[PDB]
């Protein structure tokens, strides 16, 4: 098509324990939604993770309330969200 | 396993068991004992010299007319030929137990005689029905059909009798 | 040729009563006090 | 709404109302139902409730110990999940079934209104042991996905530790006012005490911890020769240490097959001793729950071997069973049986199916797991009725099928191999353990084999110095043991069942039968039954052989046989409650016979000259005939038989007294 891309495969070839690591966060930025639900006969991992993920929005969730319930300045709705977002997501 | 006899060599005026370094025990449990005579003969060591020098000369088989199986593909054909497992009718059962019958009674006559490999045994029973199942395995069949019997059978006569008569 | 171990840690149990005394609660009054406080109307400390 | 204990998905509330469901619930016809046997399905025994009953009975009787089927919980609908929650999650899901246990113990007497008083029941701690929890898979197919799991292994108890103290509660006393209090353990950690409890002492670091008033608790570290059903390719077997807590200490003893259900377990081990550097290669362990000592398809132990053993198990409270139940119904059947008139036929015919005729052989194996009673003197003596057999004859006569089948039968042989097996090998070693690094002592094949029959392949390779080992093993029953390490005698009560060839590896009739055996007279005399199978051809002979060989390849999976179940059950109700004795004309008859073949005997080594030991083998022989038809005496005609047998074993009949040479067409019937 003509566009620029650098050369991935060499990269990975001499730097191959970085991009493991590399290739796994990118992975987890986009992980599709499981469509079965989990039961009784999953593995002790999955229901592990699983639960340490509802964890996690348990505590963004209760986080983001909580600062919203503050209401600091008392005041652009996507400006304050996103602020919010972030001073949730780093505190 | 791949032997030598007593002298290194085989010798006509001894009997087969007699040259054969083998207990009957350990005899019985080779379901296949190959003697493999190096008999001069004019005729034959023409294709033979003829054979091994093109293999030195061209790097390769010398016969044109087929191609070998590469060892993969044999590698693939032999595990697809594992997973069958082939079953005997009783038809074929009472081909292989009259086969085995007329073997016992041959060893019987031929205990006494000088051209004796053995005596019978069940276990010889065992590899006919081993031999005819690998046979039947290789057709890629679930049955285990007579020409399996037949072709078992003259390699069991053709291990020794054929090559150790002439 | 590796690198530090690192440590890290997540709340997960609601873990033993907190304690007046303790330095966490101390801290969580205090900013209680800053947040939650009106002089006549206004909260003075979050504004100023 | 509904409380999860984190890292699980088990329900106390859920769990706890499903498993008082299951137990108020559950009827044995659900179990053939699940297992596909609507056929077996009766009327008087599945349509009862049976863990009621079971905690009825145990109420009765005083255990405090339920024994849990996890195929019963699949059986159930509601506990379907339960199950598992039971293999994921043992540590929880474990305590909530013993709390409703303890709940369904104090219902069941107050709904009722018995009079057992509610105070003992809330003393006991009441716990389960579940088993049956799959399939057999390997330690060595197992995961770290796998750890704190509910597994199964069948194995081979090696050796066992002594029993270990650990420590449960620590008990501190001051140094200065003679303050003493106790402390709980908390997940193997004890918080010593920095200053004193009291007001009026609070001396710091002056708290001192006494290791003789503190509790301890029983472990024990057993090392298991696994052999699992399945084996990878090119796989040689290990050994795993296994834990066992309290009342299971000491319930599995060396050299017996057992089934231990438990979870799956691993710790880091330190470095160094002086360090606290722990190594970060987990080591994998089994922290056992039930141990099932009881098989089916095979006899039970001998209960004269382990009387003290099941003592020290009343003692204990353990209720591990090493021998089966036996109902009344099956008590009548084996009644029954013992009444046909075929018995001994019937019983021979269905040692090994798949093995055609050696009926003669068929019956001194069957006479040999049956074997004569043991006679101990008051004075200090002992007598032991094992029977050993010698099979000595052709190639592919079907005789190590007949080792494989006495060695799987047994409660605890061993199966060997000659010249493979070494005389330290067979007695007792030392080695060195992969934990401690401690010299420990271990046995030998012969020592693992008592109270069982020693299995040896190829007689005849094994070496003259590895085969005077067994002289005393034939004849005292014991191994006399003067090393290095070890000056003591072990009991070895083990029936010796060998297997040889002669020495052209096939029989020869020319020369006489001791020089085709070879074996030392010293040796030799110690056999009970010495049989020689030959390999006569025939036509008729042949083809019923080659009929019956070929029949089983007929189909994928292959007169009238008992099944190897009922068989077992009824040698070992045999061996447990038969012990017959020698009448006056039973000893006529053996004085008899014995001195008939010594007069028999003088005639001119090449031939077997008879021995005492022939005589203590027709006494032993009868015995275990008479103990074959439930008979409590000897009579003449179990004499009569156990000679009969003797005799056809050498093929006395086929013999010539002078030359000892076995003539082949005239007299031998195939
Ligand atoms: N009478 C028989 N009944 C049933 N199977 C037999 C009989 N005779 C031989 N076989 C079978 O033939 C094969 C020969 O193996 P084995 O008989 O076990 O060898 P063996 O009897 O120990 O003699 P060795 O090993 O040479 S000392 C096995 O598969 C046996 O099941
Ligand atoms: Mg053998
Ligand atoms: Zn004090």
């Amino acid at each position: 098509q003509g566009t620029q891309a650098d050369d991935l495969v060499s990269a990975i070839q001499q730097n191959a324990n970085h991009f493991t690591e590399l290739f796994c966060r990118a992975i987890d930025n986009n992980m599709p939604l499981p469509t079965k639900e989990i039961d009784y006969k999953d593995d002790v991992l999955d229901v592990i993770l699983n639960q340490r993920r509802l964890r996690n929005e348990r505590m963004l969730s209760d986080r983001t309330n909580e600062i919203r319930s503050e209401n600091l300045m008392d005041t652009p709705p996507s400006s304050m969200n996103d602020a919010l977002r972030e001073v949730v997501e780093d505190e | 396993a791949a032997a030598n006899p007593l002298y290194g060599r085989y010798n006509p005026r001894l009997s087969p068991l007699d040259n054969i370094n083998l207990p009957a025990a350990l005899l019985s449990r080779f379901d296949i004992l190959f003697l493999m005579l190096d008999i001069p003969s004019r005729d034959d060591d023409e294709k033979l010299a003829e054979h091994v020098t093109y293999v030195h000369m061209h790097n390769k088989q010398p016969d044109l007319d087929f191609t070998p199986v590469e060892p993969s593909k044999m590698r693939e054909y032999i595990a697809y030929a594992k997973t069958k497992r082939p079953v005997m009718s009783e038809a074929v059962n009472d081909y292989v137990v009259q086969a085995y019958i007329r073997l016992r009674q041959d060893s019987k006559r031929e205990m006494d005689s000088k051209f004796s490999f053995g005596q019978a045994t069940p276990r010889t029973l065992l590899g006919i029905i081993r031999l005819s199942q690998a046979l039947a395995k290789l057709r890629l069949a679930d049955m285990v059909d007579i020409d399996d019997v037949e072709e078992a059978l003259r390699l069991v006569r053709v291990s020794k009798e054929s090559l150790y008569q002439e | 040729s590796f690198d530090r171990p690192e440590i890290y840690s997540a709340p997960v149990l609601q873990g033993e009563s907190p304690n007046d005394d303790d330095n966490t609660e101390i801290i969580k009054s205090f900013k209680n006090f800053i947040l939650e406080f009106r002089l006549d109307s206004q909260f003075i400390y979050r504004d100023q | 709404p509904l409380r999860i204990i984190w890292g699980t998905n088990v329900s106390i509330q859920e769990c706890t109302t499903n498993f008082r469901n299951f137990l108020m619930s559950f009827k044995y016809k659900f179990r053939k139902i699940l297992d596909e046997r609507e056929e077996f399905i009766n009327n008087t025994t599945d349509e009862e409730l049976y863990y009621i009953k079971q905690l009825n009975e145990m109420r009765e009787l005083g255990t405090s110990n339920l024994n849990l089927d996890a195929r019963n919980l699949l059986a159930y609908k509601q506990t379907e999940d339960l199950y598992h929650q039971l293999l994921n999650y043992p540590q929880e899901v474990i305590s909530i079934m013993d709390q409703t246990i303890k709940d369904c113990m104090v219902s069941l007497i107050v709904d009722n209104n018995l009079d057992y008083d509610l105070d003992e029941i809330e003393t006991k701690f009441y716990k389960v042991r579940p088993y049956n929890v799959g399939s057999c898979k390997g330690m060595r197919e197992l995961n770290p996905n796998d750890i704190d799991k509910l597994i199964n292994l069948k194995g081979l108890v090696l050796r066992s530790t002594p029993v270990i103290p650990d420590m449960k509660v620590a008990f501190f006393k001051c140094n200065v006012c003679d303050h003493t209090m106790a402390v709980e353990i908390d997940r193997g950690v004890i918080q010593e005490p920095a200053r004193c409890e009291r007001i009026d002492c609070n001396e710091p670091n002056s708290m001192s911890l006494i290791h003789n008033r503190c509790s301890f608790a029983d472990k024990q570290v057993i090392k298991l020769q696994e052999t699992p059903d399945f084996v990878p390719d090119g796989q040689t077997p290990h050994s795993i240490s296994l834990c066992v807590y309290d009342e299971l200490v000491d319930s599995c003893r060396a050299g017996d097959r057992i089934e231990v259900t438990g979870t799956f377990r691993s710790i880091p081990i330190r470095a160094n001793s002086r360090q606290r550097v722990l190594k970060s290669l987990y080591k994998t362990y089994v922290d056992v729950v039930h141990v099932k000592k009881v098989s089916d398809k095979r006899l039970d132990v001998d209960t004269s071997t382990i009387e003290q053993e099941l003592m020290q198990n009343k003692v204990d409270h353990n209720e591990v069973e090493e021998v089966r139940q036996i109902t009344d119904q099956d008590l009548a059947k084996i009644r029954e049986v013992a009444a046909r008139e075929d018995l001994y036929s019937l019983l021979a015919r269905s040692i090994a199916p798949s093995i055609y005729e050696l009926e003669d052989v068929k019956k001194g194996i069957l006479l040999q797991l049956f074997g004569g009673t043991n006679k101990t003197f008051t004075k200090g003596g002992r007598y032991r009725g094992d029977i050993n057999i010698l099979l000595c004859g052709d190639p592919s006569t079907s005789k190590s099928q007949i080792l494989q089948y006495v060695h799987k039968i047994t409660p605890r042989g061993v199966y060997t191999s000659g010249k493979g097996s070494s005389a330290v090998g067979l007695t007792a070693y030392i080695t060195r353990d992969v934990d401690t690094k401690q010299l420990v002592l271990e046995s030998g094949a012969l020592v693992l084999s008592d109270g069982g029959v020693c299995c040896i392949d190829e007689f005849d390779k094994m070496s003259d110095s590895t085969r005077s080992v067994l002289h005393e093993v034939m004849e005292q029953q014991t191994i006399s043991i003067a090393k290095a390490g070890i000056i003591t005698t072990l009991n070895a009560r083990s029936s010796i069942l060998a297997s040889a060839n002669p020495i052209g590896s096939r029989y020869n009739p020319n020369l006489p039968v001791t020089e085709n055996i070879d074996l030392p007279p010293p040796l030799l005399s110690r056999f009970d039954l010495v049989y020689l199978v030959l390999d006569k051809v025939d036509e008729k002979n042949d083809r019923e052989l080659a009929k019956h060989l070929t029949n089983l390849y007929l189909e994928d999976k292959p007169d009238d046989v008992l099944p190897v179940e009922f068989l077992t059950m009824y040698i070992s109700y045999a061996k447990e409650h038969i012990h017959p004795i020698i009448t006056e004309a039973a000893k006529t008859e053996l004085v008899r016979a014995y001195v008939g073949m010594r007069k028999m005997g003088d005639d001119s080594e090449k031939r077997i000259t008879a021995t005492t030991r022939q005589l203590e083998s027709m006494i032993r022989l009868a015995e275990a005939h008479a103990k074959m038809k439930l008979k409590n005496v000897v009579e003449l005609e179990d004499v009569q038989e156990a000679v009969r047998l003797i005799r056809s074993a050498i093929k006395d009949y086929a013999t010539d007294p002078k030359t000892g040479k076995i003539d082949m067409n005239l007299v031998q019937t195939g």
